[PDB]
């Protein structure tokens, strides 16, 4: 729920890095909460009062005690209006559903109520039809400025990727953000998890005339950093830091500086040039010519930065 | 075991904490190889330091028995104390302690060094250069052979992992998997046969 | 039924409850109580208490807290390591972390609710605990980097005081708590 | 330390100081060195390779109890003069250590 | 079976150790058999005979061969004339249900039968109330002297703890005496593994005044040690015996003593008194500051004890 | 289906070594295919018209786009056939079902329409009477000649030989041909593992006036050899070659020697004498005591290491 | 089905039957038969018999019975050490055990039904077969506590006659037994 | 769903179709392309289609095609050592076969889809770039028996004209493999 406030109140849109400059993209956030409890209702309003995104956004909040069937008709009644706006105004509309777990088990139950033979698992055998039908009213359409786009927020039911729910979800969905609860633990906010989390439409997204143009040879090399980090932090335990080489201890020191620094960005709403800016500092950690997976060109133009532009610790 | 969803998740991390486990054991294989490769290069350097030693020792041996008399020769060998007693300090490797051999060799003055051969101390003196060059080998190869040891205990473990635990613990899933499956199919077939009941009391007796 | 957390009931608790105290099996066969699964447990009012916390307990509990709760987390995180190549094959800080996790399992974690003084304990006993968890987690590490190697350090008198430290009294407790900072500080300074 | 390779290593072994027991004898000298092993004040045992290629026979009495000394071939009166094949004994034993056959 | 037996010719209370002087006679037994075999039947019949606990017991015997639904009503009516037994004429009642599991297959075909919505594995879903009202039959009331004390015996199908009548016996009674298929394969009887055993109303009846002021804390410190001999054994099923430190080896050593004598004693009759100096004997084997939860008074007024001294 | 065809262009009679000495209506093959494929079809008519086996055969052939219950009704078509020929005029009929998993999920599919009680993985639970029907056709009869032998073949799926199909075909015929995929991926054809496979009625059919040379203790000891072998192998892919015992080492040889050449025949026929002499060479050693299988007696006679062309 | 003792009939059958005689379907494999599994297998008529045992094969049958019982436990459980970390790894005494029960279970558990003699074994026979395997066993023990080697001892022919024992017709079967024991004496005595 | 190859439909389409082209997490993940696993991909048309291609692309076609799976075959059998011990340490012939392995793999089995050149590649092209590694490999086995450095193979020429030819496109590709295999007879020609 942090997160997807956050999400909430700090999305925006940059026309100016597009290069067309125009400024007229007005940006609307579709906010649908499914079987939320009084607390979360509280954080979310008090959330969206605080900091004046509400005057930008529409929501749809539903409880936990409410009747399954608005629970149902929430998604629609959101997706209704996002689609609306977008593709009658020109609006850009970022739609967040808070809990589609919740909405998984108000359609089991609703579809147990009408005596209808539950599937796998007990859950309706059109469960992925339903899904579907909520998950595809987003995107671009030719002739049209407006967008919708989706993030739905779902929670694991057992920490199982294999359950029905975000299994359908990643059959339909172009990706997903992992949440890591170890991370958590740690102290790390926001809890997400770079290795299994993945944008299957992030190419066609960046590039040159869209951010920046180091963005995903930056990209692959954070993540091939922060895999072999991880890796070498695992065996550091058997057999010690005395006995690993020098590009083993680099990439512990930036294992734990990119947790620090990169993950653990607290409530600060970074842009993207200080995201590259951060992520550029803490590459510049590894000696140049181990980043193999960025060209010459960026890193001559953009290697050596000292960290400490950035506190990153809130 | 019980076959239960929570039993299921439970085989299934251990599953993936099986894998992560035989990726770590062939990575520290992998730095326990470079370890390996290492003393075997320092111990050929040493062999061939210890051989050209022998040789030099040997040659110098057959002089001081040419030009002396071997009986005077071994009459001043007897004269040399045992020097037994040398120091064997445990020095901890790769997480258990092997014997070091290093000699404190104290003959200083050693006893009757001179007398009537000349050339037995100049042996004598290439003898002690060639035990230090034999104690500098049996170091390097003690060590060698318990960096071989653990190389293995590493490679038995890798092994035993990826051929027996791994394919029990996915044969328990399956297992798992196919029974909660049955349940579930029973489970179906059962709700069907309550709802043709409820629709035959509904319709035939209104 | 048969502990099995997969079942509907727990499934729609989870998603209504602000806390969840899962129960494990294994800690009760011990005979381990509360015998609370940390792994599997979470709150979500750990974030909203947090002033009432600094006003009313300590302004540096929640810090604690977070501490406490990142050591059990490093401990979790090894106990793969120890059941795959034993104890004995971690290095010195790793055992240390896991000897510290154990030392607070056994002593702030537990907890008996039959024992005349244990059974109730106040936010002022568990911080002071705390305390003295952390310190002497710090200056073991301390002396660990020093060259100290741990198994003299897991047999220090001032581990006994931290295991009895949750049997003595609330209103006797702030000068044992005291005197057992200043213990812990002698411990590790003094032998140098 | 003992060296039991030959008569001529032996009496210049002595003479540096580092008793000797024997010649070479392929029945015997296993026996008299392990005779020599049931007492502990020193810390090797030096034999060369044309009477013992491998001292694992003898070694074999020692992982159960006193791994203390070090059971390693050395060189002879003559192969030292000949010449001892450092790549060719250090490959055996690698392959030996390792089981696979590799360059070095 | 041989375990009931020896606890229903055994059992006793300790006036004197409670400080009580009722000296009361000794319990009557009501048997109730559901779909036994013959050879336990033959076996309890020989056992009571020879202890000539017979005078004293109510036989309910529903056989093998005998009609399934009769289960359904062969442990109310035992349970009817053990609470009125105790009840009505101050008798000390003990219960035994020789299996539950014969019990629940009659309850599973009763609905079945009638088409009810199961529970697990076909069961159906009043099997909890069911259980229930057998189970809590048992008890003492205030202003009464007699008592009723259920042991009932069921087999896990598959030495599946997780099974549907365990598990609701389970959450129905005031714990469980679990027998082990490992521990019976070494020849240890009476073959119980106190892991998975539990008793809730054990605090009650002991502590200083009724049995010793040791007792809770001998037995925590066993369940304490008995787990770590357990992870030890496991540890060294992996990583090997001879790379163990001195501490490990010491716990392997005590759950091994442990196993073998305080488990496994046979058909001799144990007072707590003995048990209790056992108990100490095996905890000597640790050493004192590896007791942490036993008072510094206890172990200084017990610890020292060896096995050796307890018998010759 | 490459193992099907071979037996059915080379399945011979030879009554020479059991003691008739004329020749029968020679062996007539009944082939019947559930569910196969155009490219499978295609392989079998012609492997069988190169052989020229047609006029000693017929075909029922059911394909993957035929009705399902076409599939279910074609095996006993195919037995009602083999019966007849064989008990009404002493033909010496082979019967090859082919694919027999696409039998039981047509019955599957047959049951679930019927909405019957599902069995361990949905299948009927009265699969098991189902394929018995079908299997238990196969014999012989006193006071006839003739004969029916059926040689079905089914996919384990995913190689899971407790799987319902599998199991139940163990459980209704006198045992079974386990294709192995290890020997496949070395090569070796026809890739049978000789350990898990079983025939009950070996012992009826071998022995003094079937088979001379000691078939039966031969085949027991070459079965305790490989399983010792194949305990061997799997404890040298954990722990490296230590035990260089010399006896080990020619039991390697063994293991190594059978899989190359008893095993990966290829497509060549091969009669009795060649594979039995060659057995005796596997052993490699005359007075072994470790062949207590073997009798002292047959191991004198039937000399021990009697000739070796490898 | 499948070899699934959880079936409910398997389970339905084991609450009524006394004796278990459960078969494994890897003995079957390697053809060691009859296959009976006897980690899995039990019988609760073993003490009820033993009066006639004493009576009417042995009086020390019981003993001996459960002496081969209790070497086949100890080979079993040195048989996963023996598999994870290797034969020789093991002391003389546990390759010994080792030893031991693969000659019982090549000697006396397996049987030949087919065999024209092995397929009937009367209870003279088992017995003195199984008494021939622990005095080999005792004397073997004996050997290795004066420093024989146990590869030395497994190169006995009196192990030969003891694993061809079983095929010796019951007619045949004391004498061979009285030369067997004979022959057991003297592999040890004249070894000195 | 999960990649796993027992999914129903996945199996149901294995006991049809002829072909199975097996696509590799582990290959995509390291972004190789077309992620092909030729281990575990197999086809049934093979056979069939040899009488057609000895005709259309070349007589020697099929001959060379099975050279190259045997190559594949060999470093996919020495890959359990080469990972081990590493790719330097590997000795004789054993590092040839890897260094040509990993030449077919990155030269001729490597495909770039969004390449305008290497996206599409014709039957010739792909003779032709087999005929230059096999011709590369038989002439560094006779440079490996005549004692050449394993090192100074790997540092000729070739390796550029060997990775280029996958780009060269098909209206150029002609005179490019003819003067590749000029270089490649040259090369080791030059230093004998």
């Amino acid at each position: 729920n942090e997160i997807a406030a956050q999400i909430a109140r700090q999305a925006t849109v940059r026309p100016d890095l597009s290069g067309e400059g125009e400024k007229e993209e007005p940006f609307a956030v579709v906010f649908a909460a499914m079987g939320i409890t009084q607390r979360e209702l509280s954080y979310f309003i008090q959330e969206f009062e605080r900091t004046g995104a509400l005057s930008r956004s529409v929501l749809f909040l539903n409880k936990a005690d409410d009747p399954t069937i608005e629970r149902i008709l929430t998604p629609r009644m959101a997706l209704t209006v996002a689609e609306y706006l977008a593709f009658e105004h020109d609006y850009h509309v970022l739609v967040i559903l808070t809990d589609m777990t919740n909405y998984c088990e108000a359609l089991r139950e609703i579809g147990a109520a009408r005596e209808e033979i539950p599937g796998r698992r007990g859950y309706p055998g059109y469960m992925y039809t339903d899904l579907a039908t909520i998950y595809e009213r987003a995107g671009v359409v030719e002739g049209k400025k407006g967008s919708v786009t989706q993030i739905p927020i779902l929670s694991m039911p057992d920490d199982d990727r294999t359950h029905p729910i975000p299994d359908l979800t990643g059959y339909i969905t172009e990706g997903q953000i992992q949440l890591s609860r170890e991370l958590h633990r740690k102290g790390i906010y926001p809890p997400i998890d770079p290795l299994p989390s993945l944008s299957r439409l992030m190419n066609n997204g960046v590039g040159k005339g869209k951010t920046r143009e180091d963005h995903k040879q930056v990209s692959d090399q954070l993540y091939s950093a922060y895999a072999n980090g991880v890796d070498i932090r695992k065996l550091v335990a058997i057999i010690g830091e005395d006995a690993l080489t020098e590009n083993d201890r680099r990439y512990l020191q930036f294992a734990d500086a990119f947790e620090r620094f990169f993950i653990n960005q607290g409530q600060q709403n970074r842009s993207i040039e200080e995201s590259l800016q951060i992520a550029w500092a803490l590459l510049s950690m590894l000696p140049q010519g181990e980043l193999k997976r960025i060209s010459k060109d960026h890193i001559g133009k953009y290697y050596g930065q000292k960290l400490e532009e950035i506190w990153g610790a809130p | 075991v019980s076959p239960t969803r929570m039993n299921l998740l439970q085989r299934r991390g251990q599953l993936r904490l099986a894998q992560k486990g035989v990726d770590l054991l062939k990575k520290k294989r992998d730095a326990l190889v470079a370890e390996f490769f290492g003393l075997v290069r320092e111990a050929m350097e040493a062999r061939k330091a210890l051989d050209q030693a022998a040789k030099e020792a040997y040659a110098a041996l057959l002089l001081a028995q040419a030009f002396d008399g071997p009986e005077v020769v071994a009459g001043a060998a007897l004269g040399v104390p045992p020097l037994e007693g040398v120091e064997a300090e445990v020095e901890n490797v790769w997480g258990s302690k092997v014997p070091r051999l290093k000699a404190t060799f104290p003959d200083g003055a050693l006893l009757s060094p001179v007398g009537t051969p000349a050339y037995t101390l100049e042996a004598s003196r290439a003898f002690r250069r060639y035990a230090e060059a034999l104690i500098r080998v049996a170091n390097t190869e003690t060590r060698l052979k318990k960096i071989g040891e653990e190389i293995k205990k590493t490679t038995r473990r890798v092994n035993a992992l990826e051929q027996v635990v791994i394919p029990g613990i996915r044969a328990q899933i399956r297992f798992i998997q196919q029974v909660l499956e049955q349940r579930e199919r029973e489970d179906t077939f059962r709700l069907k046969r309550i709802k043709g009941k409820i629709e035959a009391r509904e319709a035939e007796e209104e | 039924p048969g502990g099995d957390m997969s079942e509907p009931v727990t499934q729609s608790t989870l998603r209504i409850v602000g806390a969840f105290w899962r129960l494990d099996a294994s800690l009760a066969f011990r005979r381990h109580f509360p015998a609370i699964n940390w792994n599997g447990s979470y709150s979500l009012f750990t974030s909203a208490l947090d002033p009432w916390y600094r006003e009313n307990v300590a302004e540096d509990y929640p810090e604690l807290r977070d501490a406490i709760s990142e050591l059990l987390q490093r401990e979790a995180g090894l106990q793969e390591i120890v059941q795959l190549v034993g104890p004995d094959a971690l290095q010195d800080a790793e055992r240390l972390v896991i000897e510290v996790g154990r030392i607070i399992r056994e002593d702030f974690l537990q907890q008996n609710a039959y024992h005349e003084v244990d059974a109730y304990c106040s936010m002022k006993k568990a911080y002071g605990i705390m305390k003295m968890i952390l310190a002497f987690y710090k200056e073991a590490e301390a002396a660990i980097k020093r060259g100290v190697s741990i198994d003299e350090i897991l047999q220090l008198p001032v581990l006994e005081r931290i295991g009895r430290a949750r049997y003595v009294s609330e209103e006797e407790f702030p000068a044992y708590f005291e005197e057992a900072m200043k213990e812990i500080q002698g411990a590790f300074k003094a032998l140098a | 330390m003992a060296v039991i390779a030959d008569p001529e290593t032996a009496q210049g072994f002595r003479l540096a100081g580092l008793e000797g027991y024997g010649a070479s004898s392929a029945e015997e000298a296993q026996s008299l060195l392990e005779t020599l092993v049931e007492r502990g004040g020193y810390a090797l045992v030096a034999v060369d390779e044309a009477l013992l290629p491998d001292p694992e026979r003898a070694v074999e009495r020692l992982m159960r109890g006193r791994d203390l000394p070090v059971l390693l071939p050395i060189a002879g009166l003559k192969e030292a003069f000949q010449g001892h094949d450092v790549e060719g004994y250090m490959r055996e034993l690698v392959r030996k250590t390792i089981g696979f056959d590799i360059k070095l």
